[PDB]
């Protein structure tokens, strides 16, 4: 918190959490099902896909392969957007979205790009 | 001195006798001699037995050593323990359990052995 | 030997230690519950136990259906197994002694027919193509009397349809900790009742081929129930031992690994250090 | 029901309490519910447990 | 197969520098065809036991040891070797050189000195295991383990497009063979892809000296 | 195949195949027993267990050892004595009539005196 | 902190000897205050550098080597 | 049983070339007898006692070793 | 459980000494069954309590950058 203040500390926490938490979860899901999942954990199957598919981007560089044309996303922005997926303001949205792209504002207008 | 001239019975406690044993393999390695098994001197059993072969009874009196032992690595086949092992005759295996309990000395009834009890 | 692989074959041994020992302690629970539920269901036995016993042993009272012995054209079977797995030998000594019995003196898939309480046993006679009538699947660790009460209420009125002609029961006897032994028991007829202390006469309302009509279901379902809390005892005591066993050969693995351990880091310390001393020594 | 002049005590094989003819049925509805809720728990847990037990052999037996 | 195939043997009666040079004159005959425009195969059958002749050429000749008494050029033994195996530009001419080292192992041991020297090298590696070769799993390419580092890049569409399913299929039975071994008897899905697996593991293996076709 | 025939090479090559699987069976066989095989595995150890006892055998040399005279097995009746192993027809047998054996019905002989 | 704090540093730039001589360097300003009656407390950050570098130092130096070529 | 056995000692504070011919000794006693026509029983007290001091006798003059560093 | 201070208790000033003593043993009672409180329920108050105050203690130890506490 000295270094990354102590806001993009207890995001960064936050997403370190939830996905150890889903790491421990994938026998479970793998081999016993989504069904039997004892929910409060469903949940955080539910925002751990989100967000292990938000930390992706697309890069400046592959624009010569898939022509998206790429993101230079700040640090108070990839903060502000974790923190919102965290708070569960992004539940709604489908799984997909989140794949490659910039800021969360670009989840939306995919999202709705897409029907959503 | 008290075994001989005066002709009684001697302790001689030597606390942690692996450190014997290391300084030896110390003293070797400075002296630029060729290791032996592990880390120890080619010398470690002709070190040890000229150590303890004078802890002996004589007619005149004793000499009887209570002596620690580390144990390194928890392996009792490592050849610092194992050649000290070749020259006890009894171990007293103090435990924790024991001293907790309010019994002292804290001695393990069960695991303390002795080559005398026969 | 591959001072690594031993550590890491050591630590993966710790951690199936760590487990069974966890699954150890959960069946000691289980089966602290399950002999608590057996000491709450014994009142209800002993009293409907002398009930049958004044009823249907007092002044003849024969007439009944359930007491009078008639000739087998068929022979009902009733299997109790566990649902989950992990015990040693509690589904399979019940469900061999099933198979040795119905294989010995029947010799026809007609003249019998079974009845499984668990899926072990189910599954077993549908590997072996046996007739299963009656199923009931996924029981709790605690079972009250209503599941096995539809199940029981199933099976006494299938005897009373004239189907069964006899049935017997087959499941592991808590005796101890340890032994869990399997027990032939004959539900129906009641022949094998025996007669109480105080043997007293009372005054049967309607009639008494009423009141047996109307409640010797209950004693056959009082019977199943108790054979079921026996077995879940029993159950929970072998999955207990079983865990037990696996800790122990666990740890006992644990040991001749660690010995396997020193050995390969006193040569892999000897063998680093020769290596050394050669290259120094070849320098001069 | 069996009664003696000191053991007039009742065989039910299901007896509640609050004086009514269909609280039995409710509350035959109500642990049902809670007894099959039970029966899911109980396994669930079961094979989580044998889940844990699976992978920690399947990395003894790959450790060789 | 001898109208198109060299062979170079150094044997054991002869002595270690014809083991250590047996793969460099195979280098230099392979690259004489390379230079040219052709293509080359170039196989090594131990490449581990030039290794220990020139541990021994090198303490004969009195050079210091290393770890298990290699000396310190051993890498680079084995790397200026490997690294004449390329494919050229156009401009060179357009040749290549495709070369299969071996290495033996010992108890499986691909975490020792020479197995890890040449797997450092090598543009990945193919993993021989007997536990799958006594298995019924001839060829005993451990499928998981076996890295190809160009991959994709060397097949043809055709084949790339099915092997993409392929190794997630195997990947998918082998995640999913380790808790079918003992225990409660996993659900109609599982089962469903162990035996997509099982079929998997039954196509890919083959006979001896019959290869295949690529169609 | 082309040398030994085609027989030999698959009764050799499935006596090998279940005795891998056995030696891959060890470990679960060592902490949790012979009781969680899922009955075809239990059927690969039921068979492994005969088929490395009747590849033990009694040598003449042996006779100085142990007063068992010896044997000398021919190449067909070793070969049809595993096929026999593994085609299920000595799984009655015991286990501890297959050692130190020559051919397959001196393993018959031998259970018949233990008393099966 | 630094009103009664001294820093002793050598980096891993900086040559074998100096890492060899640092703590040394640590308790001799250490024993000064000691036997005047002060109270010190000092903090070796990573002596098993010191150990690599006494280890490189006596190599160098061709002395025999003992266990992981040790001294 | 001393009118018929013979006892050759090398005890463990003997330097390791007495403990390595204790055996030979004991050979060398016994086949006097041995080529007599006589039979002979020689018991070896520990002779891996033998082979760590034939190994103390050979690192001290510096053969190199083998396996658990053994000549 | 693994460290150890061959001084300890000679250090401490009094009013540690009254109440370290059995934290140590909360540690210890909480470490032993740390790897059984995944699944099950092992027993429910004499068990349950212990991993409660060892879930509690693991909390109290931890702290953050730069704020040494006075031992008051």
């Amino acid at each position: 918190p000295e270094i990354v203040g102590e806001e993009h500390y207890q995001v960064a926490r936050k997403v370190q959490q939830t996905l150890q938490r889903y790491k421990e979860l994938q026998d479970i899901i793998a081999i016993l099902g989504m069904d039997e999942l004892s929910d409060e954990d469903k949940l955080v199957v539910h925002r751990a896909r989100r967000i292990q598919f938000f930390l992706s981007q697309n890069f400046h560089v592959a624009e010569q392969f898939t022509g998206q044309p790429g993101s230079y996303v700040p640090v108070k922005e990839t903060v502000r957007g974790f923190k919102e997926i965290l708070e569960g303001k992004y539940d709604h949205l489908p799984e997909d979205a989140f794949r490659l792209v910039g800021r969360i504002e670009e989840v939306v207008e995919k999202a709705k790009a897409m029907g959503v | 001195y008290f075994r001989d001239e005066q002709g009684q019975d001697v302790l001689l406690f030597i606390d942690n006798i692996f450190r014997f044993t290391q300084a030896g393999s110390e003293v070797s390695a400075l002296l630029g001699r060729m290791p032996s098994a592990v880390g120890y001197q080619p010398t470690l059993a002709t070190e040890m037995g000229q150590l303890q072969e004078r802890i002996t009874s004589t007619a005149k009196g004793s000499i009887t050593s209570i002596q620690a032992i580390y144990v390194p690595a928890d392996d009792y086949t490592d050849p610092a323990p194992a050649t000290t092992f070749s020259h006890l005759d009894a171990t007293t295996n103090l435990e924790r359990k024991l001293a907790e309990m309010g019994i002292y000395p804290a001695v393990d009834p069960l695991a303390s052995t002795s080559r005398a009890l026969a | 030997a591959s001072l690594r692989d031993i550590k890491t074959r050591i630590n993966a041994t710790k951690k199936t230690s760590q487990i069974t020992k966890a699954m150890e302690m959960v069946s000691t629970s289980k089966l602290n519950r399950a002999e608590q539920n057996a000491k709450s269901f014994v009142p209800y036995m002993e009293k409907i136990q002398e009930v049958v016993a004044n009823v249907a042993l007092g002044a003849g009272g024969a007439s009944h259906p359930m007491l009078v012995s008639r000739p087998v054209k068929k022979t009902g079977y009733l299997v109790i197994t566990s649902d989950r797995g992990l015990a040693g030998a509690y589904n399979s000594n019940v469900l061999r002694l099933v198979y040795q019995t119905i294989q010995k003196r029947h010799a026809s898939p007609d003249e019998y027919a079974i009845i499984v309480i668990g899926r072990v046993g189910l599954s077993f006679f549908r590997k072996r193509n046996m007739p299963v009538i009656l199923d009931i699947t996924r029981l709790p660790d605690q079972p009250s009397f209503a599941d096995i009460k539809e199940i029981a209420r199933k099976t006494v009125g299938l005897f009373a349809d004239g189907t069964f002609d006899e049935l017997y029961m087959y499941y592991n006897h808590y005796v101890s900790a340890i032994q869990q032994e399997v027990t032939e028991r004959k539900l129906l007829p009641l022949t094998d009742l025996a007669e109480n202390k105080q043997r007293t006469v009372y005054e049967f309302e309607p009639s008494q081929e009423e009141i047996l009509d109307v409640l010797l279901p209950q004693y056959a379902e009082s019977l199943i129930y108790g054979a079921l809390l026996d077995a879940k005892a029993s159950e929970h005591a072998a999955r207990m031992t079983a865990m037990k066993n696996a800790t122990d050969n666990a740890n006992e693995l644990i040991r001749t690994l660690t010995l396997s351990y020193n050995r390969a880091r006193q040569a892999a310390i000897t063998q680093e250090i020769t290596e050394i001393v050669a290259g120094a020594n070849a320098l001069q | 029901l069996e009664v003696r002049p000191d053991k007039v005590t009742i065989l039910a094989q299901a007896a509640e309490r609050a004086e009514d003819i269909d609280v039995l049925r409710a509350k035959a509805a109500k642990e049902r519910a809670e007894r099959r809720l039970q029966s899911q728990q109980d396994d669930i847990d079961f094979k989580r447990a044998e889940l844990a037990l699976k992978r920690a052999m399947n990395r003894l037996s790959v450790a060789e | 197969a001898l109208d198109y195939t060299i062979v170079v043997t150094a044997s054991a009666s002869q002595p270690a520098p014809l083991l250590f040079l047996a793969p460099y004159a195979g280098v230099a005959m392979g690259e004489y065809f390379m230079y040219k425009g052709k293509h080359v195969l170039v196989v090594y059958d131990d490449l581990s036991k030039q290794a220990a002749a020139y541990r021994e050429l090198s303490l004969l000749l009195r050079r210091p040891p290393g770890r298990e008494a290699y000396p310190g050029d051993i890498f680079y033994l084995h790397s200026r070797l490997l690294e004449r195996a390329a494919k050229l530009s156009d401009a060179k001419g357009g040749g290549s050189l495709t070369a299969l080292p071996f290495v033996e192992t010992q108890a499986g041991d691909i975490s020792a000195y020479i197995p890890t020297n040449v797997i450092s090298i090598t543009d990945g590696q193919i993993f021989l295991q007997s536990d799958l070769f006594f298995s019924g799993v001839r060829p005993a390419i451990n499928a998981g383990l076996s890295v190809s580092r160009v991959g994709g890049a060397a097949q043809i569409k055709a084949m790339k497009k099915v092997a993409g399913t392929l190794r997630l299929d195997l990947a998918a039975y082998r995640e999913l063979e380790a808790f079918a071994q003992f225990g409660s008897d996993l659900d109609k899905a599982t089962q469903a892809k162990l035996a997509r697996g099982a079929r998997t593991v039954e196509v890919l293996k083959q006979d001896l000296h019959q290869p295949i076709p690529v169609e």
